[PDB]
């Protein structure tokens, strides 16, 4: 009974491993070898956005790429105008402990969550000239880690109880749940089609979930420790993950296998937050060593350093148009680089 | 939201008067406030402006030195003090709210006006005064003395509609954006010193007078207005 | 800048003034963190001085917050690294799970992001320990063989009115945690041990003194004196 | 002989102090250190005292080397006004740092209410006001004239009045801040002394406090002592007295040279800020 | 090497 | 628990797959076809730079 089930599971796992090993014919480093390197890239602090009184723990750029929402552990949710260093709004949160932040694609709502297990949605552009809590989505058992919008009505939230959940804002209750992870789901990212999303947990593995049917499609394991952040390739068929292994890894969707690993002997610190560029040629990263390391997406060579922060960089964002990159660190100042 | 103003009446010239406006349904501390007068035989024209926190206070040229504006947030009230009024000062006074942040819609709500009967500037022109017109698209053209295009790329033109015996309501802010609740039929397009307002599928209760305002710099200037009749 | 832009700058200045006033009000309080396991009287000790639960108290006109989150705390413990202290309460009477308590203290003490966050140790349930060591049914040497060769350190003087066996047992338990703390302390963050009971009422004065010492060390560090 | 070592010594002092103080100022401005009472007081001491005293060193060097004043009349007054203004700001900021240290050591929690950065800026304004009050008449104490056939910059002040200002600037600038540091650090050391790591930290703090107090006493002592010798004893004119004058000026500048090192640059925290700015 | 300038600068123009 | 795991493994076993070379080529083609629209890789003029 149990022995037969274990044997069948082992046989299926070995079959999948053989299938993915047989599909690996040529390394991507061997294909893009004769491609001109991006060269050394220097980016300066164009705008420093001061006004947070505690460590910034999340971030998000608006669809317009002009307004960015920053969540910090002092209980505020400032919505900066990035061009002019202007604070459009300053939302005081019910609970100081905030670990995520999201700005809706339409722009009307923001969302924040933390150790309170509740994802709060704030409505911004309304009457009476105030931002007020619209829906306090509750139902997660562990701490909330990353919340991301789909439309004005649907949200995806990953929690510390080894699960993700797709909520309807109007109903206030989960419409879909995704389970199967063993450790805390520490990060989340969507796809341009908004039909699939990849989530990384502390069991040193990532999974690909489907929003509609709610069934896992692929699982990726190439990491030795917890995946502290994940970002998704602009194409829609790949993504990149950052662990505490001091290594990034580029995974793909169709071939179901790791493509490259980004690492350097000099860096040992964990990776907090990863992001791509608009084209996908360049891959930003953020490290615990109080700076950022720029890695080419096709050469795995350190293309530059963004050493402007005093404490560890927490969140890392790239605008929709790709004009600038915003790095928010525990120094309470988040900077714009270009 | 409601704005109700009390004051006015038959006052001999040279006297002193106070108008008090009370606001309900919104946070009064956040919004900035405007006092705007409209003569019985003339169009709208700016009078005074008080900012949130009362940090900055602006007065028109005509009423500078003999008018005062102030606000009380805990009481949710606005006081306008008028000294040594003139014979042409008889008008209807409106209180207008405007919030000033990126993407905001200023002048969105106009309070109910009072009545007060007595006993350089960017010149804006509206060529048409009364246009007879339902079911037909109507275009109203407003000309500005100088180009209303700042360096940052924001054009500052606002369109206001006044219904017969009713306070004006904001229609288009910054010449492109449509304020909340404004029907999709209204549209606005133009460039510096030449702006248009297009109305499609006109129906009942759509008539009124349309005023064009510039917010490029103080003092604010209103247009003569275009009247629409059946 | 146009009129709208100067007005937006004024609104931003008002927002920043409100933020700075709120921050000045918020920085006045000393935040803590309550950590422990099952059968540890963290609930009792917090009730005596009274997702995430919070208690608020104050002593000498100084305000404190004590947060406790209701395993695998290696992730959410990143948030509590600006706290002035971490409060660690253990069931020193229990011998079966005292070793996993030592392992937990190793986990928090050697944490990467708590590299400068001092810890306050409360060896709770001291009277249960006294009655257990008087009963003699359970021996510490059964669970910890090195207890047999351990002797009470000199210049101890715990308090007048306990048996030598009780003092020996409690001092051994304290020394285990102290050695774990001092293995890799490096002087950035230190451990404050205390023998708390279920009925003791002076559990806020101890925390006040410990927070005062932590702030004194931080002030010494900022003045470049150390 | 001396003519080849004097300008070299003054240039050496100028270089070491200017480098150290540019380091301290850069770290305290944009080393990531946010505004705080201790940062404001250390920044004030650094910039004001140290940069301005060593920026005014070259002119006294020209006094001792160039045989005659060459900077005109506006400089012959403004320079000495700045010298004594920033000596006073030095001593006052040292006293302020001592009192601030006592507040932040003895009352770690309630001083936190008292020692807001606003009160720090108020105290900085107050010490500058007292400094500008005290170094006022020095704007006319030194005047230009023609001695023999050559231009000179010298005290143009009646001997009683000149003596009165010498006594007043000595008593205030030296005695009052030295009294304040001595008393305050004595009380702080008394309170601190009433684990191996705790003993080591207390030893380090005691050593640093002793070093600071000894510096502020010993470095400015010889200059004021020599001036008092001039006014209250038979002070001869000798190559020995010329060496003593050079030594007094050198140690007076050495106080301001080693203040950035002692207050800030010898702590690993400040060094980490410096590594970040690099 | 007490120059006239320095000897005056410490003493004063009255008795250089 | 075992039944759910074996069912998931059986479901994941039957899946269309593409050779790593083709996916790599597609990634490179997408990367190079949009290299002109990236203002981080190709620096933007200071006059045209919003920041």
């Amino acid at each position: 009974e149990l022995d037969q089930l274990r044997q069948e599971a082992e046989q299926l796992k070995n079959q999948i491993r053989d299938a993915r090993k047989a599909c690996a014919d040529a390394t991507l480093s061997q294909i893009t070898n004769n491609i001109d390197p991006v060269g050394r890239i220097q980016m300066r602090t164009r705008r420093t956005l001061r006004g947070h009184l505690a460590k910034i723990y999340a971030m998000h750029w608006g669809t317009d790429s002009r307004l960015l929402v920053s969540a910090s552990q002092d209980g505020k949710l400032i919505i900066w105008d990035s061009y002019t260093t202007n604070k459009v709004h300053a939302i005081p949160l019910r609970s100081s402990w905030v670990m995520t932040c999201a700005y809706a694609p339409s722009g009307n709502y923001v969302a924040c969550g933390g150790l309170d297990n509740i994802c709060s949605i704030y409505n911004l552009k309304t009457r009476e000239g105030n931002v007020r809590v619209s829906r306090e989505l509750a139902g997660h058992t562990g701490y909330l880690s990353c919340c991301r919008f789909l439309d004005d009505n649907q949200i995806v939230t990953s929690s510390g109880d080894t699960t993700c959940a797709l909520w309807d804002i109007e109903t206030g209750q989960q419409t879909t749940t995704f389970t199967g992870h063993t450790g805390d789901v520490m990060s989340l990212s969507l796809a341009p089609d908004t039909r699939l999303f990849v989530s990384g947990a502390c069991d040193a593995s990532a999974k690909l979930w489907d929003v509609r049917e709610g069934m896992c499609r692929q699982t990726f394991t190439g990491h030795e420790s917890d995946i502290n952040a994940i970002c998704f390739f602009p194409n829609g068929n790949a993504f990149a993950t950052g662990s505490d292994d001091a290594t990034c890894r580029l995974f793909d969707l169709r071939a179901d296998q790791e493509l490259m690993t980004y690492s350097h002997d000099n860096i040992i610190c964990g990776i907090t937050s990863v992001s791509f560029s608009k084209s996908g040629r360049l891959l930003l990263a953020g490290y615990d060593d109080f700076n950022c390391n720029v890695w080419d997406a096709l050469k795995a060579d350190r293309a530059g350093v963004l050493a402007g922060h005093d404490n560890r960089v927490s969140c890392l964002g790239v605008t929709d148009d790709g004009m600038a990159v915003a790095t928010g660190s525990w120094d309470s100042f988040l900077k714009i680089w270009n | 939201v409601q704005l109700v103003e009390s004051g006015g009446g038959l006052v001999q010239p040279g006297g002193s008067r106070k108008l008090s406006c009370s606001a309900s349904g919104f946070a009064f501390s956040s919004f900035g406030m405007h006092w705007v007068r409209q003569a019985p035989e003339k169009g709208l024209e700016w009078v005074a402006y008080i900012s949130s926190g009362s940090g900055t206070i602006y007065y028109a040229d005509t009423v500078k030195g003999r008018f005062t504006i102030s606000r009380d947030d805990p009481k949710n009230t606005l006081f306008l003090q008028m000294t040594s009024l003139r014979s042409e000062d008889t008008a209807m006074y409106y209180c207008v709210r405007s919030i000033y942040y990126y993407g905001s819609s200023p002048f969105d709500f106009w309070g109910q006006g009072t009545t007060l009967t007595v006993s350089s500037d960017i010149v804006m022109t509206q060529a048409t005064s009364s246009v007879p017109v339902p079911g037909e698209s109507v275009s109203i053209s407003c000309r500005s003395s100088k180009s209303l295009l700042h360096s940052n790329g924001n054009t500052y033109l606002y369109w206001f509609l006044q219904r017969p015996g009713q306070s004006p309501q904001l229609l288009i802010y910054r010449m492109s954006n449509l304020a909340s609740g404004v029907p999709d039929r209204f549209s606005g397009s133009g460039s510096g010193t030449a702006f248009t307002l297009t109305i499609s599928r006109l129906e009942a209760e759509d008539v009124g007078v349309y005023y064009c305002m510039q917010h490029l710099e103080y003092p604010l200037t209103f247009g003569a207005g275009t009247k629409l009749e059946l | 800048v146009s009129a709208e832009d100067k007005a937006a700058a004024e609104r931003s200045k008002m927002i920043d003034k409100n933020l700075r006033e709120d921050g000045e009000k918020a920085r006045r309080t000393l935040r803590l963190l309550l950590l422990g396991a099952d059968n540890s009287g963290k609930s009792t000790i917090v009730k005596q001085m009274r997702g995430i639960f919070e208690t608020k108290f104050q002593v000498d006109k100084v305000n404190f917050h004590m947060f406790d989150v209701g395993d695998e705390r290696r992730k959410w413990i990143q948030c509590f690294n600006d706290v002035t202290a971490i409060i660690f309460v253990v069931d020193s009477s229990d011998y079966n799970r005292l070793q996993e308590a030592l392992n937990d203290f190793k986990s928090i003490w050697n944490n990467r992001w708590l590299r400068t966050i001092s810890v306050i140790l409360f060896l709770n349930k001291q009277d249960l320990l006294a009655e257990k060591v008087l009963a003699g049914k359970s021996k510490i040497e059964d669970y910890f063989p090195e207890f047999a060769r351990y002797t009470t350190p000199e210049a101890a003087t715990p308090e007048p009115g306990d048996d030598p066996r009780v003092t020996r047992a409690k001092y051994f338990i304290r020394k285990e945690f102290v050695d774990i703390s001092t293995a890799s302390g490096d002087g950035r963050h230190i451990c404050y041990p205390h023998f708390t009971c279920a009925v003791d009422t002076e559990n806020a004065r101890r925390i006040f003194n410990d927070c005062k010492d932590i702030i004194l060390q931080m002030n010494l560090r900022e003045y470049n004196l150390v | 002989p001396e003519a080849v070592i004097v300008p070299l010594l003054f240039a050496l002092i100028f270089l070491v102090g200017t480098v150290g103080n540019t380091l301290v100022l850069a770290v305290l401005l944009r080393g990531g250190q946010a505004v705080s009472t201790t940062n404001l007081f250390i920044l004030n001491l650094g910039v004001a005292d140290l940069c301005f005293i060593l920026c005014c060193v070259p002119f006294q060097a020209t006094i001792y080397t160039l045989d005659g004043w060459v900077f005109g009349s506006l400089l012959c007054k403004a320079v000495h006004f700045l010298i004594f203004l920033t000596m006073h700001a030095s001593s006052f900021t040292l006293a302020a740092v001592s009192l601030d240290r006592y507040l932040a050591i003895r009352y770690p929690l309630h001083s936190r209410e008292l020692r807001t950065p606003r009160n720090a800026l108020a105290a900085i304004g107050l010490i500058w006001g007292l400094s500008l009050l005290f170094s006022g008449p020095y704007l006319s104490y030194y005047q230009q004239s023609q001695l023999a056939n050559l231009t000179v910059c010298h005290p143009a002040w009646s001997a009683p009045r000149r003596r009165a200002m010498d006594i007043c600037t000595f008593v205030f600038s030296y005695l009052l801040p030295v009294l304040v540091l001595g008393l305050t650090y004595a009380r702080t050391l008394r309170y601190l002394w009433r684990g191996s790591g705790a003993r080591r930290a207390k030893r380090k703090v005691t050593r640093m406090i002793l070093i600071v107090a000894a510096l502020f006493c010993l470095c400015w002592m010889p200059h004021h002592a020599l001036i008092l010798c001039v006014w209250f004893g038979q002070f001869p004119l000798t190559r020995a007295t010329y060496a003593l004058r050079i030594l007094s000026h050198l140690v007076s500048y050495a106080n301001s040279c080693v203040n950035p090192i002692v207050y800030a640059l010898v702590s690993k925290h400040f060094r980490k800020g410096f590594r970040t700015i690099c | 090497g007490w120059t006239l300038n320095s000897a005056g600068y410490l003493l004063g123009p009255h008795a250089v | 628990q075992a039944r759910k795991l074996v069912e998931q493994l059986k479901m994941e076993a039957n899946i269309d797959r593409i050779k790593v070379s083709k996916a790599a080529a597609d990634l490179m083609a997408y990367c190079e076809a949009h290299a002109k629209e990236d203002p981080l890789l190709t620096p933007v003029p200071a006059s045209e730079n919003p920041f």
